[PDB]
């Protein structure tokens, strides 16, 4: 028997994944980089940096 | 030793006994065993088909 | 003539599904231009003999195309024997090429559109060859014949389905059918000479049981005899009963499957062309 | 809706032959617009019941002209309108204006158009009206079943003698239909009476008549005038005999012996502008149904 041709639709569908990274931050150091209670002296902005 | 369970899960279809010689038995009553052979020797083919 | 099935509102849930229903058949009861959906609706699953009894007082008719307002349909058989059409395979069998189809009611259930709007649901009948649908039909009739994937009988109508089956068997005790009944032995004594002869005569056949009990003598002279001969009109007799037995009891062929192009063999839930006769 | 034949080369004069043959239908197989001779042939001595069967698992087509290169055949089965089309009668008796044509295999002595270039063999099925149809197998197999342990119709005024039997070297080409025909109609005749013994020992002139003419009616039935069946064997004996296998098995057999034995119009005789009655051996114009 002779034959047709032959069509097709396919459909894909997304995905979702989210990779997340998480930093901590200091409690102490918390000033020398703010003025909060940083301090007119020399030392406080060594420390700050 | 757990047959409950199989066991119930053959008696769902119905079954038709074709021989009942070797899955039956019976009391007789106290009647003079040399005579007991001979009833039962009358029926052993009727319990055969 | 195509008959405009016209729909009510529909959530827009089982439209998608109905869409799908391309070629499956109705049974609609009167034949008028229009027509609504509420009309052709079938009870859930259920006496198979006495739905089976309900497909020859009405007509069938297929669908082919469902707008989301309407839906068109095709009168099967009133005048046309050369109008082809397609219709879906919603049996579990399979149809080859060339052989006829049946209309048979639904098995075990659980086949049937239900619509949530219209609270209503359908039973598409399943298409089955002749050769089977005829089987079927004779294994279902047997067994309502007992009470005097298989679904118990309820007696209302299987006793009218054994008396459409004695009429027939009755009407064909004739004064020549005991003339070829006095044969048996006759007959069975060729059945032991040739091969194909015994594969002729099966092995439950209820009538090797007899040539082996019963004796009888040669039949009594019929009423002036020798005018008339009995045994052919005996035999026409038996061969217009037989071509129209099966159509008493299941349903009459509505159908030949016919293919040009695609392969013969056509798997279940697919669309396949056809002309009707 | 056409389809052609291929043709091998077969002979001069054989061609002219085979020219003779433009009205008889051969049945094909599958609708494709090239076939071959090769594949439309049966043995002309074969069995009528088998080849019977098989008309039904093909396609019936009519041979249009033929050439020396091919021949032309247009199916029956699926149609248009009804377009008209030749058709050359073969039956043993002539048919008339106005009725409804079948098929039917050689049934009585056997023609068939031997191809000795090609090594094969042709078969033309006969075309007979449906009453006469109806009749002339039921007479064959009579004459058999006679045999076993007058052969004259009629069909507009002439009296037919239907040859007489085994002249043929095909003696055994019916057998298998009478055996399998006469053996189903002893079978119901058994079931009936072992489900309903009581009912030959009836009023023979009221008795019967009075439950044949109540069973018509409503539910009465006398109850469960089936009687009862005594229950069977423990089903491994050798001797076990269930009834209602028998009667489901007898209900298949005799819808199946029923459905492959034609008896259903195939077409339909329309002449116009010609003779009234077409003789056997003339061509003639049908339309399909």
């Amino acid at each position: 028997p002779a034959d047709q041709p032959v069509h097709n639709y396919m459909i894909k569908r997304l995905d979702r994944r989210s990779l997340n990274a998480a930093f901590s931050i200091a409690v102490e150091a918390l000033g020398l980089i703010s003025g909060e209670n940083l301090d007119g002296t020399h030392i406080s902005s060594a420390m700050r940096l | 030793l757990d047959v409950d369970a199989t066991l119930a899960a053959l008696r769902q279809e119905p079954a038709e006994v074709q021989c009942a010689f070797g899955a039956y038995v019976a009391d007789a009553r106290p009647d003079a065993l040399v005579g007991l052979m001979q009833r039962f020797l009358e029926e052993w083919p009727g319990m055969m088909p | 003539m195509e008959v405009d099935i016209a729909l009510p509102t529909l959530s827009p849930g089982d439209l998608s599904a109905l869409q799908r229903c391309e070629g499956r058949v109705v049974f609609l009861e009167t034949l008028r231009r229009h027509a609504t959906l509420r009309e052709v609706a079938l009870p859930c699953g259920g006496d198979v003999l006495a739905a089976m009894a309900a497909y020859r007082r009405r007509f069938a008719a297929v669908i082919t195309r469902v707008t989301p307002h309407r839906m068109l349909a095709t009168p099967l058989g009133v005048g046309g024997r050369g109008q082809s059409l397609v219709l879906q395979n919603t049996g579990p069998f399979d149809l080859t090429n060339g052989d006829h189809v049946c209309l048979v009611p639904p098995l075990l259930g659980d086949e049937c559109l239900r619509l949530t709007s219209a609270n209503l649901e359908l039973r598409f009948p399943m298409t089955l060859p002749l050769a089977q649908a005829r089987e079927l039909t004779a294994r279902v009739v047997a067994r309502a014949a007992e009470t005097l994937q298989l679904p118990p009988p309820h007696r209302d109508n299987a006793e009218a389905a054994t008396r459409s089956l004695v009429l027939n068997m009755i009407f064909l005790l004739n004064e020549g059918a005991v003339i070829l009944l006095s044969l048996i032995p006759n007959l069975l004594t060729l059945g032991a000479q040739d091969g194909y002869a015994n594969a002729v005569i099966q092995l439950g056949s209820a009538t090797r049981e007899l040539g082996q009990l019963v004796r009888q003598p040669p039949p009594p002279l019929p009423q002036d005899h020798a005018r008339r001969f009995c045994v052919f009109e005996a035999l026409e007799a038996w061969i217009a009963s037989a071509s129209r037995l099966g159509d008493t009891l299941g349903t009459r062929p509505v159908a030949r499957v016919c293919i040009f192009d695609g392969p013969p063999t056509v798997p279940p839930g697919e669309k396949a062309a056809v002309v009707e006769v």
